[PDB]
């Protein structure tokens, strides 16, 4: 349950393999395939994005939020060369979820099996290990205190 | 990249995909004479061992790594690639002797003339390796330990046949 | 300043094993004879050849003769040979031929077959000269003349080891 | 063992990408997987006697290679746009029909391509999902099943 | 639970580390360095103080705490330049283990402590500084180095 | 050694100018500036080269043929010795067929084994071989833009015996 | 007007500029440090992200926060839709503080500035300037 | 020949920082220390007996060793510092006091640092200095002269 | 304010930034261009070392013994008794000309600026602001 | 007594090992070291120096002072490369001992000997030679005006 | 006395004179410079203007004068291109002392100033110059060139 430096490479390119245009489109569908995989398995989750309008899949005020998310997972990866601000915003990352009322430690152990269920689907040569264990540091520190 | 020289006179590039395919596509044929096509290194129970000093994924201090050939067939329609698959045995613990052994997948590129082998999926997910025999005959190599995902080199080996 | 072990069981020694009389290597090749052949610079070996000038002096292209006068081999510690030796060069100036030589103090690595040899503080200021025996075998070497200091490389100095006949 | 779906064809659709390859990788890859279709069923040579069937290395059929991956491209390049993907298809399914082309070849024709794909991707490509996908694809040319 | 602290991790410690005896003025660094770390130490506990007091730590700048300084963070750097041969490091860490052990007064929570501390020091010294692999790192040794008491 | 010098190689290395190679005068200790004088490339001799990297001739042909038609050296300035010769190419589209003998000076420098054939044609395009040292029945031959000195194509020659 | 070509020429030429990883740190910092020498009085509303010191952990995160939303922004030229959102999103996240909207007219011309050494000579100015003031005004 | 005053002392601190190194050359720079000195004087293996001293490439020893050169650096490293100095000699003199370890033995392993030393420096190594300095330490560990 | 490890910080930079030999007088150069760009009351002065062409020699040298004693400050950071001297010591060698103590704050900004790009992203701003700061007031 | 390029960069390296440490402490002991060298033998000179106070050798108000003399020094060497400033500088550096009241032509020599007595002390190949080549071209435009 | 103007030295030397013949038009340089190089001469000492009147030194730009300025300044060149074969350099500047013997009026206290000036001068035309350097040489040359009135 260590994210050793192998395994920070190990993910800086798995990332180059989903994050790879510069469309959205793609990042989208992923990390929309993944929440899907949330709700379906947490579907108390659900209620909590009526904020982006989850109700209307298409509508773009959601798709603008998948994206974020999405991006925001990219800047958390692309951090990992830069421990000390990574240790800081991945911190920010942890407050921008305690203010949002409804957000358990356990929806985030949750949307952490997502990934480890779609990803291995939309590339080959996926160290679903060594992504696993690198995210779960994220994760844990994210929502150390949002039980 | 993606391409290799005729074995000819005339150094002339051909695609990896065409060679040994039954049909003269280097100038003079070289990519279909025997001397280029040579099975040797693909035979089953084939094994290549040198010391592996690695540099980037274990503890382990130089120790010996052993890429054997468990079995290997070659469609008859797709001769360009002969599908194959073999172990890779790496010692541990030089004093209790333990040995670490995943199974691989993978083929032999007559082009480049390299062993390209990755784990099974769903095992431990250990390594690969790849091995060049660009050493000029059919026993010597210099293969690498990678990580399948990336390819990127965990250790190196220079490796020998037998 | 390491050492690099037989072709199939590659991996690296610190010179200070070299050749020391203990087995470093999987293959042993820190320790195999011909990597050890003291006979390289056996006391009384003659190298000469032709020194070209382009760093530290307005000399024309002349000859040097390195010769081997000792050679101890501490028992405790034998992954260095020690020497000394007479550095000659049989150079032309004002008029006609002469000879600046000067003696010698410095060791031998089987690691890097390196020969470097320091002046016997001959307060004349002479360059050392520094040999490396790479060329497959012991009788020829290349050299280069050097300030002890930065090593800078001050002339070329390809020596071959005299006949005895 | 797997349908074509939504991830199913992200992955086939980005695999493509580098199996495809451009300028000589292409022009083999193609080259590569109608050799090994005329291989598997020498019968279909046949049908292309009108664009030099008989000498896989003709102009007139590396043209013609070249020609047909394009098609292949648009098809898995919009195996996520239906909408669109459905129109190139049945465009195909037109300059297709017609000749009496057995559900036969399409079959090693597939094998081909994944074959070679597989030949040409080394480590990271999952067969399943080209299978599956190929397939739709296939489908949409054929009218069949 | 194999994963922490692997080659490239302490690869990377090694490195970083080495930034700082680049000139050969180590002694008062690594005096320095060590005395504030311990300092600090002292500071949120206490109940420390009395154990470094056989080493007149009252007198940070005296040379009875100044060679301790040494010696303690020179430790460190045994087992920082051994992360890179497992055995010999654990033997290296296991001596420092017993030389803990019959130093009554020194508790577990001391290590945690120091550790914490350590992790926000160096990256005040070193402008690369690598914090994952560090704390991996750091684990594994300080946790060897106590696993007596 | 330097860059228009010539190495006498040996157990002991030796500099001299290239203007001295086979020149009559005994420049190196050795000597090889002056033992190995033999003109590969003379009158009569005939070199098949087989292309394998065209990027510029107007033919892209598969072969080239190189004739060499006469050579004299001249009697105070041994270290070149001057050529005239005859590049024929056997050209086919579809359109015509063409055949073609293009004549050229050049000259071959002892100094590093390399005949330079000036440019045939106004396209300035000309040939550039550099001998082996000791083979002399194949030559790789570069097509360059003498101006530039651009490597364009690549033809290995072979002895036509 | 950004319109289709415009757009995938800022799309491509942020990516080779930008970067991955440490490189991008790097372009952040540049840029803050450019734009804060020139108008000090942006250390200001920067004062919970320790922006007196911008090579700080604190800033250094903030700085890749930004440039990550840059990212998106155009990574979004193309789908109006979203952009739309995207940016209304943005627009609210400054609102709140006292922001003169002429402080991003500055950003702007440093990032240009900046993008223009990265990218050298074939950074389409134009093709910038149009698009990601665009991306601007919709947070202004 | 010359005592260990403050200038010698600045070259040997200085050359020290060369020799030593770190990393594998440092697990080696002690490897070679050790083995000249049980090569001299092979009755001392016995006092290292708890320390697997019967095989100089047994981790235990291993550490032993680079944990030893580590007294030395501090010694070295201060010789600039009397008063810290001072103190770590004291300190290792307790660590040695109680072993029967004779002159004879401290004069050998000073013999063999020496020698690597100059196998590591090659060139620039006073050997005057080393000598000078490292019996001023070693004094300070045994008490004698 | 500096304390133990805030110093060996910048001793320790300095020395990379800094560098040897010729590297030097580039810095040096780039320093005061920069400087002297932003405020050109300050080519008065130095009327004396022809600060007029920073690029002569004798403003070179000149140049070259101001980061020199720069050098020495910082070299005692450790040391409070040497550096209090050395400052006031450098006071005297100033007061005796009509300079606004506001140069200093002057030449600070840039110093910094001019370390960062030798430095990078590395560059613990933070030390050396507390760190040189100490020194100018000791001479402003 | 010309200095040479070769003798310049023999310099610059024999230098970089004397003036290692960004610490005091080292530079200190050895330019003391080289003053006391220049007491000793010509005792007159230490007069000149009331002014820092060598009274108090541990002083500090001296300490700094042998610091600014061995930065003056190191100045001069890493100034070898650059002919030119170096000759002004240097020349300035002479413009600052005329003033100087009660400093000879002689003392310079003095010190000049200093080092050479010294260095070959601190450091080992040290090429004696280079560097009183080197240094009394240094010392000769210093104190050319001086006696 | 041996150690002036060294090997290296000299390379310097050599590299820095040639940054000056980059272009084809070395004749307006050459001219141009020595031209410049005589004047100062005669500027800080007229008996000179007596010694290059055979030459029309009156006139500046005049052809006559022009041809001077080059073989001097080319002169120059030669003693600067066979710095590298003591023997040549030799036995080349002996004979431009015998050149200069047989011109009465001509005495050594010329050269001196000549050389200042040249010193002066060439870096006011070279970005690269070594001061130490060129003096080693140009002094060397001066020397041997006059070593005969
Ligand atoms: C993989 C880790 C996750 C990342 C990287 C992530 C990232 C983000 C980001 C960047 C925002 C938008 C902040 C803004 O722009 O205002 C956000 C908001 C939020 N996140 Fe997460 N998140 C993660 C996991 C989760 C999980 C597991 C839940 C729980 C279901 C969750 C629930 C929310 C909610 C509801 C919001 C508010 C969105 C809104 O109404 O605007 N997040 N998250
Ligand atoms: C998914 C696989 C296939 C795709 C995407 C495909 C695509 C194409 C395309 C784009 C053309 C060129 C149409 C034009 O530009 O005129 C073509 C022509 C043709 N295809 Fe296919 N094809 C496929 C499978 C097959 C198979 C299995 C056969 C039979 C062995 C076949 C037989 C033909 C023939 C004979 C032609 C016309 C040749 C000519 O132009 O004279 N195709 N195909
Ligand atoms: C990783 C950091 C540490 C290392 C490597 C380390 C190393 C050392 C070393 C080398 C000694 C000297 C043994 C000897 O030569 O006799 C020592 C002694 C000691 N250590 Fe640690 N130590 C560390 C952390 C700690 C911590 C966290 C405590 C705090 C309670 C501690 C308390 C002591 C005490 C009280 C002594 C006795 C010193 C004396 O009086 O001689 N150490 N340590
Ligand atoms: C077009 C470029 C800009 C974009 C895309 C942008 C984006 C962002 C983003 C995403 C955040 C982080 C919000 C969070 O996660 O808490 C942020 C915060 C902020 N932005 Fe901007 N911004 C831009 C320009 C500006 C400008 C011109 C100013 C300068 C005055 C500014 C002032 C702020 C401030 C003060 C904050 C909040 C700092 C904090 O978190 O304490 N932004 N900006
Ligand atoms: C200047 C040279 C020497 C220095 C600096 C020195 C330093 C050390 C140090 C630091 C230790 C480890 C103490 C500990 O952490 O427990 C040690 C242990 C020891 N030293 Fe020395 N030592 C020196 C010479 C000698 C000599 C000449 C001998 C005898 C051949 C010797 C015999 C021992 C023994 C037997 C031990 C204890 C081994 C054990 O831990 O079981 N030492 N020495
Ligand atoms: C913190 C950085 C500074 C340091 C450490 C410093 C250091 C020095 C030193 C050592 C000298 C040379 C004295 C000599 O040898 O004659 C000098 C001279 C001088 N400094 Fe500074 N200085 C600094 C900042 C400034 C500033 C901000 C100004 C700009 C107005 C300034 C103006 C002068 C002037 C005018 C001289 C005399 C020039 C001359 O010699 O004619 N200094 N400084
Ligand atoms: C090796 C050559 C020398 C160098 C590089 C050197 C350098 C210096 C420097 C930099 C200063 C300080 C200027 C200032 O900051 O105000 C100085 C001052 C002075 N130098 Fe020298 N010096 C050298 C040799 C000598 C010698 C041989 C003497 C004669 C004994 C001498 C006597 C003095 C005196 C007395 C001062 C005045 C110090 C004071 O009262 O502040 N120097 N020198
Ligand atoms: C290093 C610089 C100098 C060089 C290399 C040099 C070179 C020459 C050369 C080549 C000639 C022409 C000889 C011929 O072709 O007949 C010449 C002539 C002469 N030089 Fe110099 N010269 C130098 C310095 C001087 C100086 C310092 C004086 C100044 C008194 C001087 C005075 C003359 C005179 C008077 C002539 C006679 C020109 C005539 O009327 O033909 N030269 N020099
Ligand atoms: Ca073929
Ligand atoms: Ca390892
Ligand atoms: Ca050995
Ligand atoms: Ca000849
Ligand atoms: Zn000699």
């Amino acid at each position: 349950d260590c994210c050793s430096y192998e395994d920070r490479r190990e993910i800086r390119h798995i990332w180059d393999d989903v994050w790879s245009s510069s469309f959205t489109d793609r990042r989208v569908a992923i990390v929309r395939a993944v929440f899907d995989d949330l709700f379906k398995h947490y579907p108390t989750s659900k209620a909590l994005f009526e904020r982006v309008k989850i109700d209307e899949p298409e509508s773009g005020e959601f798709k603008s939020h998948l994206v974020r998310v999405a991006n925001g997972l990219k800047l958390l990866i692309n951090l990992l060369d830069d421990t000390l601000v990574l240790q800081s915003h991945l911190g920010h990352l942890a407050d921008q979820h305690i203010q949002r009322k409804g957000v358990t430690k356990e929806y985030f152990r949750g949307i952490g099996e997502a990934f480890a269920r779609v990803l291995p689907q939309v590339l080959s040569c996926f160290n679903v290990d060594a992504w696993n264990r690198c995210f779960h540091r994220l994760v844990a520190r994210i929502a150390k205190d949002l039980p | 990249e993606h391409e290799s020289e005729c074995r000819g006179d005339v150094p002339e590039c051909i695609h990896d995909l065409l060679f040994c395919d039954g049909e003269k596509d280097c100038r003079d044929g070289s990519d279909e004479d025997p001397e280029t096509c040579s099975l040797n290194i693909t035979h089953v129970g084939s094994s290549y061992t040198g010391l592996a000093t690695w540099t980037s994924c274990e503890d382990l201090n130089p120790d010996h790594a052993i890429v054997t050939i468990t079995a290997a067939h070659r469609k008859s329609f797709f001769p360009n690639r002969v599908w194959l698959r073999a172990t890779l045995s790496y010692e541990l613990d030089e004093h209790d002797h333990t040995v670490s052994t995943t199974q691989l997948r993978g083929f032999y590129n007559f082009g480049k003339r390299e062993l390209l082998l990755a784990p099974l999926k769903g095992q431990s997910e250990g390594y690969g390796v790849i091995c060049d025999f660009n050493l000029g005959d059919d026993d010597h190599a210099d293969c690498k330990i990678v990580v399948p995902s990336s390819l990127f080199v965990c250790a190196h080996f220079n490796a020998q046949r037998y | 300043r390491t050492f690099q072990c037989g072709g199939n069981e590659q991996e690296c020694i610190s010179d200070l094993l070299v050749c020391d009389g203990h087995k470093d290597c999987h293959n042993a090749h820190d320790e195999d004879p011909d990597v050890c052949d003291t006979s390289v610079v056996k006391a009384g070996n003659v190298f000469s050849g032709t020194s070209t000038w382009h760093g530290c002096l307005a000399r024309e292209d002349h000859v040097t003769r390195i010769t081997i006068t000792a050679s101890k081999r501490r028992k405790f510690f034998t992954a260095r040979i020690w020497l000394r030796a007479l550095v000659e060069s049989e150079l032309e100036r004002h008029g006609e031929n002469v000879t600046s030589s000067f003696n010698a103090k410095g060791y031998y690595n089987f690691a890097s077959r390196r020969l470097i040899l320091l002046p016997t503080d001959d307060h004349d200021d002479h360059l050392a000269v520094v040999c490396s025996f790479n060329r497959g075998d012991n009788e020829r070497a290349e050299c280069h003349r050097v300030t002890e200091a930065t090593l800078h490389q001050c002339a070329d100095l390809f020596v071959t080891l005299e006949e005895h006949d | 063992k797997k349908q074509c779906g939504v991830l199913e064809g992200l992955k086939v659709k980005s695999e493509w990408g580098r199996a495809y390859g451009s300028g000589h990788d292409r022009e083999a890859f193609s080259q590569a997987i109608w050799r090994a279709t005329f291989a598997q069923v020498p019968e279909s040579r046949s049908l292309f006697k009108r664009v030099h069937g008989d000498d896989t290395s003709h102009p007139a059929f590396i043209a013609h290679a070249d020609r047909v991956l394009g098609g292949l491209d648009i098809a898995i390049s919009t195996l996520d746009q239906p909408a669109t993907l459905k129109e190139e298809l049945d465009h195909l399914q037109v300059q297709h029909e017609g000749r009496k082309i057995p559900d036969n070849y399409f079959d090693a024709f597939k094998t081909a391509i994944l074959h070679v794909v597989a030949a040409q991707l080394g480590r990271c490509y999952d067969r399943e999902a080209w299978d599956a996908c190929i397939d739709h694809i296939e489908d949409g040319i054929k009218g069949h099943h | 639970h194999e994963h922490c602290c692997s080659e490239e991790d302490h690869r990377i410690v090694q490195k970083q580390w080495d930034i700082l005896w680049r000139d050969t003025e180590s002694s008062k660094i690594k005096i320095g360095f060590g005395r504030l770390l311990l300092t600090k130490l002292a500071k949120d506990i206490p109940e420390v103080n009395d154990l470094f007091k056989r080493v007149d730590i009252e007198h940070a700048e005296g040379p009875k705490f100044s060679a301790h300084a040494l010696r303690i963070l020179n430790g460190l750097d045994l087992a920082i330049n051994l992360l890179d041969d497992p055995p010999a490091l654990d033997a290296a860490l296991d001596h420092l283990a017993h030389q803990h052990e019959v130093r009554e007064g020194v508790q577990k929570a001391h290590f945690k402590k120091f550790g914490e501390i350590l992790a926000t020091g160096l990256p005040q010294v070193l402008d690369d500084y690598d914090a994952l692999a560090w704390k991996s790192c750091l684990k594994g040794i300080l946790t060897k180095i106590s696993s007596r008491l | 050694c330097d860059e228009h010098e010539h190495q006498c190689g040996g157990d002991d290395p030796q500099c001299i100018s290239k203007l001295f190679v086979c020149d009559g005068h005994n420049d190196c200790r050795n000597g090889e500036d002056e033992k190995d004088c033999t003109l590969p490339t003379k009158a009569g001799d005939k070199f098949i080269g087989d292309v394998c990297f065209d990027h510029c001739t107007k033919r892209r042909p598969e072969h080239m043929t190189l004739a060499f038609e006469s050579s004299s050296i001249a009697a105070f300035f041994t270290p070149i010795a001057d050529l005239h010769v005859h590049i024929e190419i056997e050209s086919e589209t579809d359109e015509d067929e063409s055949e073609v003998s293009m004549p050229a000076d050049g000259e071959y420098s002892f100094a590093d084994h390399r005949l330079t054939i000036h440019p045939p044609e106004e396209d300035g395009l000309g040939l550039v071989g550099e001998f082996d040292g000791y083979n002399f029945d194949r030559f790789v031959g570069h097509i360059v833009h003498e101006l530039s000195e651009e490597v364009c194509a690549e033809f290995i020659f072979h002895r036509k015996k | 007007e950004c319109l289709v070509t415009e757009s995938l020429k800022v799309k491509l030429q942020w990516a080779s500029a930008f970067g991955h990883a440490h490189e991008r740190v790097a372009f952040g910092l540049e840029l803050w440090r450019d734009i804060i020498d020139d108008h000090p009085e942006i250390k200001a509303p920067f004062s919970r992200v320790r922006g007196d010191n911008i090579y700080s952990p604190e800033f250094g995160a903030h700085s890749q926060r930004v440039l990550s939303g840059l990212d998106i922004t155009i990574s979004m030229l193309d789908t109006p839709d979203m952009l739309a959102a995207q940016l209304a999103h943005l627009k609210v996240q400054h609102v709140e503080r006292n922001l003169k909207p002429e402080f991003f007219d500055i950003f702007l011309k440093h990032l240009l500035h900046v993008l223009g050494d990265r990218l050298g000579t074939h950074f389409d100015f134009g093709a910038w300037h149009d698009c990601v003031d665009q991306i601007i005004d919709g947070i202004k």
